[PDB]
C-alpha cells in the first residue's frame, strides 16, 4: 500500500452508519478520501441546522445519526483531535 | 465566526 500524499488524501470506506449519513446528503460511492468525509459531515451539520446559531462552534446532535456515531449529545468544533478520533472509529482505511 | 469557517479548519 502506498502512503497517502497527505492525511487529507487517506482513502477510507465508511462503516454502515457513517455511510448512511453520507448518502443522506447526496454521497453516491462507497470509498472516499478523508477530506471528502469531512466536507460531507460539514454539509450534514449545516443542512440539518445542528450548530448553535449564536455560538457556531457548538454542534448539538443528541440521538441524531451523528450523535449515535460519535457517542455524544454535543461537541465543539475546536476539539479537532477528539473529532478525528470519533470519525476514525466509523471507517476502515483502504489501499491507495 | 460561521460554523462553515470553524469546520473549514479541520481539513
Amino acid at each position: 500500500s502506498q502512503i497517502p500524499a497527505s492525511e487529507q488524501e487517506t482513502l477510507v470506506r465508511p462503516k454502515p452508519l457513517l455511510l448512511k449519513l453520507l448518502k443522506s446528503v447526496g454521497a453516491q460511492k462507497d470509498t472516499y478520501t478523508m477530506k471528502e468525509v469531512l466536507f460531507y459531515l460539514g454539509q450534514y451539520i449545516m443542512t440539518k441546522r445542528l450548530y448553535d446559531a449564536a455560538q457556531q462552534h457548538i454542534v448539538y446532535c443528541s440521538n441524531d445519526l451523528l450523535g449515535d456515531l460519535f457517542g455524544v449529545p454535543s461537541f465543539s468544533v475546536k476539539e479537532h483531535r477528539k473529532i478525528y478520533t470519533m470519525i476514525y472509529r466509523n471507517l476502515v482505511v483502504v489501499n491507495q | 465566526t460561521s460554523f462553515x469557517e470553524y469546520w473549514x479548519l479541520l481539513p
